[PDB]
RNA sequence: AAAAUGAAGACAUUUUAACGAGUAAGGAAACGAAAUGGCGUAAGGACAACAAAAGUAGUAAAGAUUUAAAGUAAUUUAGAU
RNA sequence: AUAAACAUACUUUGAAUCGGCCAAGUCUGGUAAGCAGGACUGGCGAUGCGGGAUGAACCGAACGUCGAGAUAAAGUGCCAAA
RNA sequence: CGAGAAUAGAAACUCUUGAAGAAGUAAAUUAUCUACCCGUCUUGAAACACGGACCAAGGAGUCUAACAUGGAUGCGAAUGAGAAUAGCAGGAAAGCUAUAACAUGAAGAGAAAACGAAAAACUAUGAGAGUGUAGAAAUACAUUUAGCAAUAGUAUCUUUCAA
């Protein structure tokens, strides 16, 4: 398995080391930023705790 | 050029920085100059007791 | 994530009388005079470097981007921080040619390392 | 401020092996760990004596070990210092643990049927210390101590560093 | 003392000999870096040449101070007139074209003494470190491919080496050419005023070929190879086995030199023959390992359990805090 | 090592660790042992209280070779031949061969009596002997020999 | 290394003897190499240059071929009729060329170059027969110890010993405790960097197989 | 300790330094060898 | 200062508590829980792309002028000319 | 009774210093002195900060870098916070 | 009414501004508060005390020798013998080796002649090692044993008119 710190990226045919995989087996992952969950939706009748 | 002769100012403060060094207990237990006859009796007994103690040591 | 880097004094500790005489440089020197206005810590002139001015141990020597500087001279020197790309930032030395700079700049993109000299010695 | 009698200054006790000896560093590592875990005053003592300076760790000869081990037949003398050889007197059979053994002292102890141990073996065999006798050499036998003080003193005169026209 | 075996290789064919050789007892001496530093710090100064400024440099004037009452300082001044030199500064240390501070004399102390038994202690400790692959590589040697870190070659293969093409061939067979090429590829030029005095090239250090008394004709072949230095087994010193005070030099022993080691240095129980009066020292620790003591103490149920410091709670105000 | 001196640590201090009131001047009371009886008399009284005067008779030309007499105590006699020989002749007595300790051949002329001898007969050969030296050698069952 | 104690390895003394050398030693210094056609005819590598020779410039801006028109030994340079520059007002001046940037393609041999070339040729042959006698003597010793091998092995490829016999020595545990902090930290970082490189290589191989 | 140092004269002109010592050995050894070659039983 | 942990992490570890003014003067180097911690000048011996071409350099060194960044500070780092 | 284990006892080696000055519910010589000389303690020297307009010593109080509050000497018509 | 305890219950949010330049930082100017000339001798200097017009480069605790303390190192009744000097490989101001004169020490006192050390020691307090009980987390007591270093005091012995 890949190490937690290894996120392979594609190389534009530029020089690569021996250990770096060739881009045909490298699949990009979309950059992720958000990590918090939005507010839950509750009943129209019940009030929010933050009242 | 007359100078100040002497002052005791700050002398006591200096003496108490490292306080009055009391003598050790060994100073109070010296025996030089004691009574002549008292020392003779003490030497006689210490010689007598040592010889007896050594004699047992050689015996055993 | 990035901690709040707090500096206790953002100015410079200039030498005494450096503003008045051009032979006295601005590099700090503690005044050792017997009547010095500064070493006696007068009002107005009482600004001296002290250990209390030091910044927090957590954020010391940390660049504003939130990473620690790491000088590299070639592409191999980048591999020493490829495991810590979230802590260290590369820094191409001032004597590295423009040809070797492209290899360093390209390789760091492969290894996902932030380079602070990415805009150095660029051609016309 | 606060009226303290005196301010905080470093406590004048050594707590590591002086110098860059790799093996003495490990021995302090071993006994600092043993004293911290076992909480034995023997390991605390050995650790403290391992961190003294060379002048404060005086030698103990085989004659002194023989006399102190006379009524301790099956015991392991433990002295944290170099053990020299007293060629004037014979060496009986005994087990000694010491930092270093003189070439002649090791042969004399071995040839008599005894054993020469190191401190790592002693910790392996007797970590808390059960059949051991703690021994240290004499400190006042140094010749430097003769010249300390005032040679004009009426009670305990010094000994007059020799020099120009000393009679 | 089981003293594990050491294999001897053929330099030409690459074939290990059928008769192993026991490791000499000199490879188990304590590796004291502080003792080596004391000896190397002294011995490195023994090659220095005497130097000194001219005894009469800056004192070749008949100058005297002008004195006070002339609005000029009291430093002595050159006598006469008619040139720019007259009336200028004089012998004084701060003046131009005068003598300096306390001038350097050619009878200074150049060479340093060192006791013989301390010098022999350092060589034994430096030989021991040459058999530790971790210390050898950490010094800057490429020993990844060599078969045995106490590298020994046959005395038969050594006797046939007469040209530098053969010595290079042997160095390739025993996988020792990685260090030679590291020196070749990394040769450069000195940075500073050392080039004026003649010191221009600055090369690295490579393998050291230690040979015996029967390999005096193979020395000529190895000498021209860049980054290869040869030494006789008897003439070893800290200047060879720890250049720059970094112990752990990569050494290529020969069969004649490897076997003479036991006679030259002796064992930890036998006095040396080649170096009279010297015996290998015993380390402060019989087994320089702490794990075996901890587990035995653990097995005897003596050590307490590991302690994690409790989290000391922060101070609260009971009058204002109900909890 | 000039970089470990105190001059490198006192750079920036004006007086270089010698005082402002009392400067570092050329002399501090004279050159050499000057003023041995005038102002450094408290020094000589305190630390060398017999420096000035005369004692004993002069030897116009001392023959230092006539006083040469290395000494060895009785307890150290057996170390001249070693412990291997000492144990080998351990069970000897009058009548058979007993080792001879040549003190002179080892550079020792006089034999003194200090400490205790091992309980074995021995023949001690030396130039001079002490009263207690001969007593201890003879009380163990041995003999004393003269030389030169 | 240099083992003759008469000659000096001092750069400053070497340059001084170059500037102050007389005309006799300046001629033997400004030598040029013969071309292939001339080398094959005479079996001589290089000879001191001479006027009216024809040379061919091999290094510089213009690799023209001309005739030697001036052998200036004070400046240590030569002149060619084909390499000139116009001196602004119109007259052309020759361009100085170092003799080590040209090769001779046509000699000017009157009577003593012929004697020199014969002497230069025989010296080459005489040394060759001496080197041959040494190499045979060196080879005769090699076949006495390794009768099954021939001396051509030294010119071909070399196969390293792949056997990896390890040795047990009771100091490898202490290795980490015998380095100073600067060399311990570098040693540990090299281990960490090497391990991570192997981790990436292992991951790549798994992807390649799959 | 009372010091007794005799540096009150011009010791700088009295200093003798041994920089020729490593070449006395080569001189004496070579001459010693030269004697053996000339007539061997003279260096005998 | 005391407890805990400790072959290598790292920020010269973790926690708790007390303390921090200063002329003359002292605290040399080394010492894993380190018997004060560091910056700079020049030269000498090593190390510097670990897989057989192994620190930087005419794709622009040293130096000089400035703009910014790191450090309480000595100073260091980088950009532009 | 109270305090005291980073308590206590020190040993060795050594630096600088022995021109001092001020105060006072103190003294001596003097008409007197911001004079000369002493006993006890505290300070200035070596010392900045708040107050006395200003000041080597007076009053409060002694200083790592900052935030928030309660204060000390002393003040609250304006300069000047009250 | 109600402590302990047993049994069940519940906290995840909004708005504004920011590559049309947020927060921070820097430079210049302005405004409130604030700031006497550095070095030095001195009880006391911003002083109507002296040196200093400005800038660059140079500029001052060093070297040799004897002793002592002290921290790291080797060996240890020995240590050193890189005393001269003599050999070895290599070509070498480097390196290696030399049963060795001597230096310091192992014996001390006396001006010197003449001498030259045990009762195989004693007493005191002191480092360490166990067992049992209990608190009960660590730890606190009872008891058995050894008594090193250090200090002090004793006998005994060598030398001195005198220790």
């Amino acid at each position: 398995s890949a190490p937690q710190w290894f996120v392979p990226v594609k190389a534009g045919d530029a020089k690569v080391p021996a250990y770096y995989p060739t881009d045909d087996m490298i699949q990009e992952q979309k950059k992720k930023l958000r990590t918090r969950k939005g507010a839950k939706i509750t009943a129209l009748d019940k009030p929010a705790w933050n009242l | 050029s007359k100078d100040k002769n002497r002052s005791s100012h700050n002398q006591s403060h200096k003496a108490h920085r490292n306080g009055f060094y009391k003598p050790k207990k060994s100073a109070y237990m010296s025996t030089k100059g004691m009574n002549v006859q008292v020392l003779k009796n003490t030497k006689a007994q210490r010689k007598f007791a040592l010889a007896k103690k050594l004699e047992a040591k050689k015996a055993a | 994530i990035k901690p709040k880097i707090v500096k206790k004094y953002t100015g410079h500790f200039k030498r005494f009388d450096s503003n008045r005489f051009l032979r006295v440089k601005a590099s700090w020197r503690v005044p050792r005079g017997i009547d010095n206005r500064l070493r006696r810590k007068f009002k107005g002139t009482n600004l001296l470097p002290k250990i209390g001015y030091g910044s927090a141990k957590a954020t010391r020597n940390m660049l504003p981007c939130g990473l620690y500087k790491f000088p590299v001279r070639n592409t191999t020197d980048l591999e020493m921080i490829m495991m810590q790309n979230r802590k260290y930032a590369a820094e191409i030395s001032h004597a590295v040619s423009a040809k070797k700079r492209q290899e360093i700049i390209q390789r760091a993109k492969i290894l996902n390392i932030r380079v602070l000299n990415a805009d150095a010695r660029i051609k016309k | 401020a606060i009226d303290l009698d005196r301010h905080h200054v470093r406590k004048h006790v050594s707590k590591t092996a002086r110098g860059n000896n790799a093996y003495m560093k490990l021995l302090v590592r071993l006994y600092g760990f043993l004293a911290r875990r076992t909480q034995s005053k023997f390991a605390k003592t050995i650790l403290h004596r391992l961190c003294l300076s060379r002048v404060n760790r005086p030698i103990v000869s085989t004659s002194k070990l023989a006399c102190l081990m006379k009524k301790h037949p099956e015991e392991t003398a433990v002295c944290v210092n170099t053990v020299t050889y007293d060629s004037r007197y014979p060496v009986p059979k005994m087990n000694v643990c010491a930092l270093k053994f003189t070439k002649t002292a090791e042969a004399a102890i071995t040839k008599a049927g005894g054993k020469c141990l190191r401190f790592d073996e002693l910790a392996l065999k007797a970590p808390t210390g059960r059949k051991t006798v703690l021994i240290r050499g004499k400190r006042n036998v140094r010749e430097a101590l003769k010249h300390f003080g005032k040679v004009c003193a009426k009670k305990n005169p010094a000994k007059q560093y020799k020099g120009k026209q000393t009679k | 003392s089981l003293r594990p075996f050491v294999t001897i290789y053929d330099g030409i064919t690459g074939e290990a000999e059928k008769t192993p050789v026991r490791l000499p007892a000199v490879f188990l001496a304590p590796i004291r870096g502080d003792v080596v530093h004391f000896v190397y710090r002294n011995q490195s100064k023994n090659t220095r040449q005497p130097e000194g400024v001219s005894t009469e440099a800056g004192k070749q004037h008949s100058a005297i101070s002008w004195g006070t009452g002339r609005a000029v300082a009291r430093i002595p001044r050159i006598s006469g007139s008619g040139s720019g030199r007259n009336g200028q500064g004089a012998f004084g240390n701060m003046t131009r074209k005068g003598h300096m501070f306390s001038p350097l004399k050619n009878f200074r102390k150049w060479q340093r003494k060192t006791p013989k038994q301390m010098r022999r202690f350092a060589v034994a400790s430096c030989i021991a470190a040459s058999a530790v692959p971790a210390l050898v590589s950490a010094r800057g040697h490429h020993i990844a491919g060599v078969p045995q870190i106490p590298l020994v070659v046959n005395s038969k293969s050594i006797s046939v080496i007469k040209k530098t093409k053969q010595a290079v061939y042997l160095l390739k067979k025993i996988n020792a050419y990685s260090d030679v090429l590291k020196v070749i590829a990394s040769k450069t030029v000195r940075a500073g005023q050392g080039k004026m005095r003649g010191r221009k090239i600055k090369e690295r250090k490579g393998p050291l070929v230690v040979y015996g008394n029967d390999d005096l004709q193979a020395v000529k072949a190895f000498r021209n190879i860049p980054g290869v230095d040869t030494c006789r087994v008897e003439n070893l010193s800290v200047l060879n086995l720890a250049p720059g005070c970094h112990m752990g030099r990569f050494i290529i022993w020969t069969e004649s030199a490897f076997k003479k080691l036991n006679t030259i240095f002796g064992t930890q129980k036998k006095m040396a023959q080649g170096k009279s009066g010297f015996r290998i020292a015993h380390a402060q620790m019989a087994v320089p390992d702490m794990k075996r003591v901890v587990v035995a103490a653990e097995k005897a149920k003596l050590l307490r359990a590991k302690i994690v410091l409790p989290k000391v709670p922060k101070r609260a105000n009971p009058l204002k805090n109900w909890a | 090592a000039t970089r470990f001196r105190q001059t490198r640590r006192r750079r920036g201090h004006v007086s270089m660790g010698y005082g402002r009131i009392g400067k570092h001047r050329k002399q501090r009371g004279g050159r050499g042992n000057a003023g041995g009886q005038h102002h450094r008399k408290t020094w000589f009284t305190t630390f060398h209280p017999d420096y000035f005067g005369k004692h004993g008779m002069r030897v116009f030309h001392l023959k230092a070779n006539k006083y040469y007499c290395p000494s060895i105590n009785v307890d150290s006699l057996w170390s001249l031949v070693g412990k291997d020989v000492q144990a080998q002749y351990k069970n000897a007595k009058v009548g058979e061969e007993v080792p001879v300790i040549d003190c002179v051949k080892h550079g020792y002329f006089k034999v003194l009596g200090k400490g205790f001898l091992p309980k074995q007969p021995v023949i001690v050969r030396a130039r001079y002997f002490s009263e207690k030296a001969q007593q201890k050698i003879k009380a163990v069952g041995g003999a004393c020999e003269l030389t030169a | 290394m240099k083992f003759n104690c008469k000659v000096s390895s001092n750069p400053s003394k070497a340059r001084k003897a170059l500037y102050t050398a007389n005309a006799s030693q300046r001629a033997l210094m400004m030598s040029a190499r013969l071309s292939k056609e001339l080398r094959e005819k005479y079996n001589v590598i290089a000879i001191p240059i001479h006027k009216d020779d024809e040379v061919k410039i091999i290094k510089g801006h213009q690799k023209v071929a001309g005739k030697v028109t001036a052998v200036r030994r004070s400046k240590y340079v030569i002149n060619i009729d084909k390499l000139t520059k116009t001196k602004a007002n119109g007259q052309t001046v020759p361009i100085a060329i170092r003799p080590s940037n040209v090769i001779i393609t046509k000699l000017f041999l009157n009577k003593d170059r012929e004697a020199l070339l014969a002497k230069k040729a025989e010296s080459r042959k005489s040394y060759k027969e001496l080197v041959a006698k040494r190499n045979e003597e060196v080879a005769k010793a090699f076949t006495a110890v390794y009768p099954a091998l021939n001396m051509d092995i030294f010119g071909k490829k070399v196969e390293p010993i792949t056997e990896k016999k390890p040795i047990r020595i009771p100091s490898k545990k202490m290795a980490e405790k015998l380095m100073s902090k600067p060399t311990l930290r570098a040693y540990k970082t090299g281990i960490k960097v090497h391990k991570a490189k192997n981790a990436i290589a292992a991951y790549k191989a798994a992807l390649a197989k799959k | 300790a009372v010091s007794n140092i005799h540096f009150c004269k011009d010791w700088r002109s009295k200093v003798h330094t041994w920089f020729k010592q490593p070449f006395r050995k080569i001189r004496r050894h070579q001459t010693r060898v030269e004697k053996a070659k000339a007539v061997f039983p003279a260096t005998i």
